């Protein structure tokens, strides 16, 4: 009796594989170390390269080699690489040039921390801190950030905390994240048809708290 | 956020007028049952640990089906899932208990936490029934200390009533 | 909104713990202290207007050039406004009291402030004086803890303004 | 991004070509009037804390209960986001006006603008007032300046209003 | 992740039992095969670089549109994505063979791809065509290969082929 | 894609700020350019065909053995593609010159330049040959600023394939 | 700091690739002007002095009060000051018209203006009548592309300022 | 960063001073002499690939042990990251070039260069060597140019000289 196929009798992966989350959730975490082999060098590369950019295709030419280089000698940590590759050209034609300011968030945020925007005074932070400093002061803020600092702090490469629960989260993040994600073979790309366009609708922001400003 | 206090000021704020002398008088009073409040919050907090331990039980002797393979409480990964979410929960229902003030819940607990629950397949309807459970053995607590000054506690017991049914209500 | 009440549970929120008993003590001393502040929201109100006008006032005495054709003191809209302002002011003062923390005030006036005045030429120099003219005059109706309280609000927004 | 001539190129592109003369002699006038083209901006860059603050008074001595408690753009917070916003727009408008193209302005600014005031319940119709106060205002400058060497800006006049207009248009 | 082995234990566990005799003796069987399994899988690594060059080669020589001014693979740029893709798209269902199971191929690499194509404007119909030149090519080294011990490898050439298939399927 | 134009401008944006004389000063350079560039594009699209022709063949000098059979120089098929892509080449070229700028090159051709080269087994070298000689032609046509401007981008292209 | 010429090398640095055609294109457009802005330069140079001594003045006028006792305006030491400030500003602008570049101005003036102006509660608006009259002044000294220039800059700072 | 421009502001400024005439007339005469940088500068540039092909082939047709094994430019990876570096500090000096300035080489590349080929093991004299091995590949191209009017570059070639120098020296 208390041994008995349940009716329902899903799975414990089900609930994962059915959202096609199965890889982001409890996503493994690439650490660069003190000493480093040719291989695990070559796989935080490639992790941070795939983390940043959205899983968007970066070609031979796109690689930045001094970055690598740097991050080879030990002269700046992964999350100092991580700013050079968030600081960059190649990272700015994609999500910030032809996105709006409230798309470029969403997706910065995305990036660089696994979650999605808890509520809507994420958006009037980083967007006024946009307007009275550079781009760059505001991909610092992120990185600078503690959020950052406390989970993949340093020599870790970022990785999804979406879809987990993380203290302090808002609800309805897991939703707000499963509009980002949208399945393994899914990127954000600036050249898809019809443009780079926000997931996330603005009025489920509001539906966490709203206080002034 | 917002909180009883808070709450009364944006109000005012809107009429763009200071405060109604009448609606000085629903803070005063709430400062003065302020002693009664905090004690409850205590009472809960105190006891967080049992009250979850308990409801649990009674969830499972219930739906016996959770805890069977293939069930949505079992394997242990899961279980523990569930437990941890009823925590949660408690935690915040307390804190609004304290504000005075649903906000605070319903933002970040409550407000979205239905579509989580229904894209896991988590099924709805038993975590609200969790919720109750929970809701019971807690004013078992608020209601019952010692050392305690005696007195009314009955308007304080509703409020966290409520709180508790926003809960069970927004999450089923 | 800052206030006591919330800080607490955002800082046990973020931790991810149960408001115990360290909160519950900084929560009892907002309460405590209510009684003083209430007190001295009452007597604001009752004088606003009367505050309101020697404030307006005193700005005028202070930069006599205001007044003069062609400034921004000069011309009804521009003292009406200049009421208004202080109003403004008073009223969200009285607010934060009640509220038992500066949050009011913070999002309310503070935040922007100074890009507001910078767009409009408001010379937060005048504001001051408005808000010592006001402190000179509670500095009688009011008197210990409750006159304290007025005071601490008061000059926060000094401190802001500066 | 884009321009005139990118675009252009990019057309040629796909119908697999070299540049046709006629298209050429499109790029080639337009290279004429470049110091009349840069003037234009140069005379919006110069007065642009001006045009706003212009722009602005004459928004709030409009639409009054804006900036009374219950309006938008109440509190201090709020006008102060106002003011931002409506610099941004002329930032980008500037932008194309160089650029010879809409496009830098669609992309990075009027694209999801709409439905963003939407969620704030910002009135659409005010910011696209706000932003035609605006286009009068720089015109002014643009094509009444001091120390230049007299002649007709009229083309880029009007290519100006067309950018403030798709601005107004689809925030609206 | 899944393969063969995991996927009847998951079975097995929602019935809440022991694996049965019976389903024993398919992994057992399973297991005798491996040798062969193995072969295969190999045979597709060593070959792989040429399987897609070849399956390319043909597929622009029969969709010569794709390789034109306004097609999907010009210029390089995209040209060099679509070859890639092909190489993914290889290298999953080279993994699902040896795993004994379509699940990783599924989840990791068809996941998302078909609404990824369509955004793109990249036409499934060719992207399947693809899958479908590589299948044949592939299988021919499957095979037919050199310094293996002579038998019958069938069983896995077939299997080999619904990966490519549900691959085709899925894409189209 | 990357003209002056457009980096002015994203530069300007970056940093959240107007155009200022900065970036102004940039673009006049430009547009001054331009006149030289826009001769240079008008003489080589016209003689394009001619050039292509012309470097082709000169291809299969500098490597015989790409004719015989068996080859990739081998049967008209091939000679086309060959053509083809050096007409491609040349109408970028030409795009860069009129853009004010490397952008079109670098999109159209130079990304994913290798890959692409890499799995067909193009040996750069050809193609470069073919801009050589192209260069040497063009080296008639043209001369001082307008002959400067088509060498940058021609060379650009060597240095990208090389 | 930032002039064209520093801007481009920096955007070239961050890509990691070679100075091509398009920042040339670019520097060429700055040095191209360099002859207008040096020309300015050598004019403000020259009547420097003479603005200031103008420019501190007017503000006088304008804001009468000033001078009073008990002012700002009052007292030599303040004068001093006022005229040093004035000159500074001067001194930026005639540096930025050389550099090619509002560089020197950003690094110099600009950066930290607002809270330097707050803590000592110097008024934008005087500083701005002070270049206005300069601009007025220089609009004689000076006439087609050298004056657009020395205008451009001037205004930079009134928008900074202000 | 800094350029000659740049630098003599600032030199200008610790006096508190306005530009002295003797100063400008540095400056002015740079400006006449830029056509003539610029074409130096692009010379460079377009036969970058070229310069470091020559000069590898020459440092390793010297140094034959750096290619044996045990050597610092064996195996394939080393090699690679030698080529790498040739072109970088080739790329700075070219900057250098331009800005008409040390500074950007320096601080961008030059400062700790040094140190790091120590640790590595990297022999610094071979480093250097490579420096001038280009230094005088890339004076060939500049100095002997086709289609630009004739004249004479000295001044500039010196200077061009300086710069690798600088280089060779540092890393040395
Ligand atoms: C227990 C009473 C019931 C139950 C719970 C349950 N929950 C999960 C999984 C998750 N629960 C959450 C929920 C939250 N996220 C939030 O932000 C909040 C507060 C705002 C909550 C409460 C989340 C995000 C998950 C998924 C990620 C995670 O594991 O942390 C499960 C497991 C289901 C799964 O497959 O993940 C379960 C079982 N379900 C029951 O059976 C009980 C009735
Ligand atoms: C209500 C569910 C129960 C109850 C409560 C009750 N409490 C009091 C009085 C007090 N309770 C407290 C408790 C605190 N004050 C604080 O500052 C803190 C945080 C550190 C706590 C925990 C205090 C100090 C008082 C005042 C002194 C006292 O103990 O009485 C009363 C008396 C009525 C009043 O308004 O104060 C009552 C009734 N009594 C019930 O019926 C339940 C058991
Ligand atoms: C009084 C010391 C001086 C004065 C005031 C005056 N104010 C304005 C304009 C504004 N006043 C404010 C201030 C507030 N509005 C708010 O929302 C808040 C926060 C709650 C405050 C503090 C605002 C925002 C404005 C700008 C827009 C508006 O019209 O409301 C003016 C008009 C200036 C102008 O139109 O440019 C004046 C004159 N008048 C005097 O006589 C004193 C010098
Ligand atoms: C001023 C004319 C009117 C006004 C504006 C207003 N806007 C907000 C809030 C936002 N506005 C934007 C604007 C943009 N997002 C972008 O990305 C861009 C282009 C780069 C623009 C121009 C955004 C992002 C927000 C949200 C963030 C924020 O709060 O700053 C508000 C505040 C709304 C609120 O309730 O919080 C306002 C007031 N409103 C008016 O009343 C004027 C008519
Ligand atoms: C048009 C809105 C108004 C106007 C413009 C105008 N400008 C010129 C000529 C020039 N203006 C410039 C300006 C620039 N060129 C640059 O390189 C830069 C940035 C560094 C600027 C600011 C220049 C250099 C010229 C040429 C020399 C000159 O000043 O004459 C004209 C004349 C037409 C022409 O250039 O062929 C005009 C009409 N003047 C008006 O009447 C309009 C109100
Ligand atoms: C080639 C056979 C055909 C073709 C394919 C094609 N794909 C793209 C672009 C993308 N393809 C993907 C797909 C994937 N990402 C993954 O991780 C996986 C496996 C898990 C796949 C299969 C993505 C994400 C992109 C975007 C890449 C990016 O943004 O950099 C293109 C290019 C289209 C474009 O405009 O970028 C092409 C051509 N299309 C054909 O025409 C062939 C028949
Ligand atoms: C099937 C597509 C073709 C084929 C395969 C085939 N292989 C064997 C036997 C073996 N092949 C291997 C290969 C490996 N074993 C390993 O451990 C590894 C990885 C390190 C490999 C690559 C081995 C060890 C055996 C056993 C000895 C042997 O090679 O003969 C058979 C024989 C059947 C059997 O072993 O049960 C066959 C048929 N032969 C063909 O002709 C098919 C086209
Ligand atoms: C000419 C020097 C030699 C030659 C060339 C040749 N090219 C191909 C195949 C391709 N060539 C290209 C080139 C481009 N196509 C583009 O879209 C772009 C960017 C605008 C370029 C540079 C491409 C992409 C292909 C591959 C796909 C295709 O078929 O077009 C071949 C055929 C190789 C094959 O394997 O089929 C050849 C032979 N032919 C000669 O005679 C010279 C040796
Ligand atoms: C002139 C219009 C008015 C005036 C001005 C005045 N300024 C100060 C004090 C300072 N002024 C500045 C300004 C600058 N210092 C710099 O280094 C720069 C950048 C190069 C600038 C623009 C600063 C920094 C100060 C602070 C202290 C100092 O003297 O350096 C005063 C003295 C005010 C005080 O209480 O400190 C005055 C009066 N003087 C007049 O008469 C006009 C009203
Ligand atoms: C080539 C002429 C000689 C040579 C070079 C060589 N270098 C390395 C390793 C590194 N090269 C550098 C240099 C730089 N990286 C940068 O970012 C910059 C600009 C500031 C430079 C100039 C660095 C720091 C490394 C390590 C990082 C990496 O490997 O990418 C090697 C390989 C040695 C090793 O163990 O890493 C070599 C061979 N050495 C020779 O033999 C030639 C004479
Ligand atoms: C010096 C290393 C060799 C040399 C140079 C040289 N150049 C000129 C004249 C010019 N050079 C340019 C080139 C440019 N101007 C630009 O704006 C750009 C970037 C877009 C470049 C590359 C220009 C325009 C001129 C002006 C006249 C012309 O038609 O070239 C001279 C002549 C002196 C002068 O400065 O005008 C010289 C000597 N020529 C040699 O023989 C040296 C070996």
């Amino acid at each position: 009796y208390y041994s008995r196929p349940a009716p329902r009798a899903t799975a414990d992966g089900d609930a994962q594989t059915k959202l096609g989350i199965t890889a982001v959730a409890p996503a493994q975490a690439v650490e660069l170390r003190p000493n480093f082999g040719e291989t695990e060098l070559q796989a935080v590369i490639r992790a941070t390269y795939k983390q940043l950019f959205g899983n968007t295709y970066i070609l031979e030419a796109d690689r930045v080699v001094q970055a690598e280089s740097l991050l080879r000698n030990g002269s700046i940590n992964v999350r100092e690489f991580v700013r050079l590759l968030a600081k960059s050209e190649l990272y700015k034609e994609r999500f910030f040039h032809c996105t709006s300011n409230n798309r470029f968030i969403e997706l910065t945020f995305k990036h660089l921390l696994g979650r999605a925007p808890y509520n809507q005074s994420e958006f009037v932070e980083h967007l006024d801190r946009y307007q009275k400093s550079g781009y760059d002061a505001e991909i610092d803020s992120y990185i600078d950030s503690d959020e950052y600092r406390r989970v993949f702090g340093e020599n870790t490469v970022p990785y999804f905390r979406g879809f987990k629960y993380q203290t302090g989260q808002a609800a309805g993040v897991f939703e707000r994240t499963l509009k980002l994600y949208g399945g393994d073979a899914d990127s954000d790309t600036n050249r898809n048809r019809q443009g780079q366009l926000r997931q996330v609708d603005p009025q489920e922001l509001l539906r966490s708290g709203r206080g002034i400003v | 956020m917002q909180d009883a206090f808070t709450k009364a000021i944006v109000a005012a704020d809107l009429r763009g007028s200071f405060l109604s002398e009448q609606e000085l008088n629903q803070l005063t009073n709430l400062v003065k049952e302020s002693n009664k409040r905090l004690d409850a919050v205590n009472a809960i907090t105190g006891n967080a640990a049992e009250i979850i331990s308990d409801a649990a039980h009674k969830l499972f002797a219930e739906q016996t089906d959770l805890i069977r393979p293939g069930g949505n409480a079992y394997p242990n990964r899961r279980m523990a899932a569930c437990l941890r979410d009823m925590e949660i929960i408690l935690r915040y229902v307390s804190y609004a208990l304290l504000a005075g003030d649903a906000s605070v819940l319903e933002d970040r607990c409550l407000n979205g936490l239905k579509e989580t629950y229904v894209a896991l397949g988590t099924p709805t309807r038993s975590v609200a029934r969790a919720v109750q459970l929970m809701k019971e053995t807690a004013i078992g607590y608020v209601n019952s200390p010692s050392g305690v000054t005696r007195g009314d506690c009955s308007a304080l017991v509703n409020e966290a009533a409520t709180y508790f049914d926003k809960a069970a209500a927004s999450i089923a | 909104m800052k206030t006591v009440i919330t800080e607490v549970i955002a800082s046990a929120d973020s931790q991810g713990r149960f408001l115990n008993n360290t909160e519950l003590q900084a929560a009892n001393g907002r309460f405590q202290r209510a009684t003083a502040s209430m007190e001295a929201a009452r007597a604001l109100t009752s004088n606003a207007d009367s505050l309101v006008k020697g404030a307006v006032q005193e700005v005028y005495n202070k930069f006599p050039y205001l007044t003069q054709p062609g400034q921004m003191g000069y011309g009804d809209t521009n003292q009406a406004k200049c009421a208004r302002d202080i109003s403004h002011y008073l009223r969200f003062i009285t607010y934060s009291l009640v509220a038992g923390g500066t949050g009011p005030l913070d999002d309310y006036i503070v935040a922007g402030l100074r890009e507001v005045n910078r767009t409009f030429n408001l010379s937060p120099s005048w504001y001051i004086e408005a808000l010592k003219h006001i402190k000179g005059k509670v500095g009688s109706q009011l008197s210990g803890q409750p006159l304290t309280e007025a005071n601490a609000y008061i000059d926060y927004c000094i401190n802001a303004l500066s």
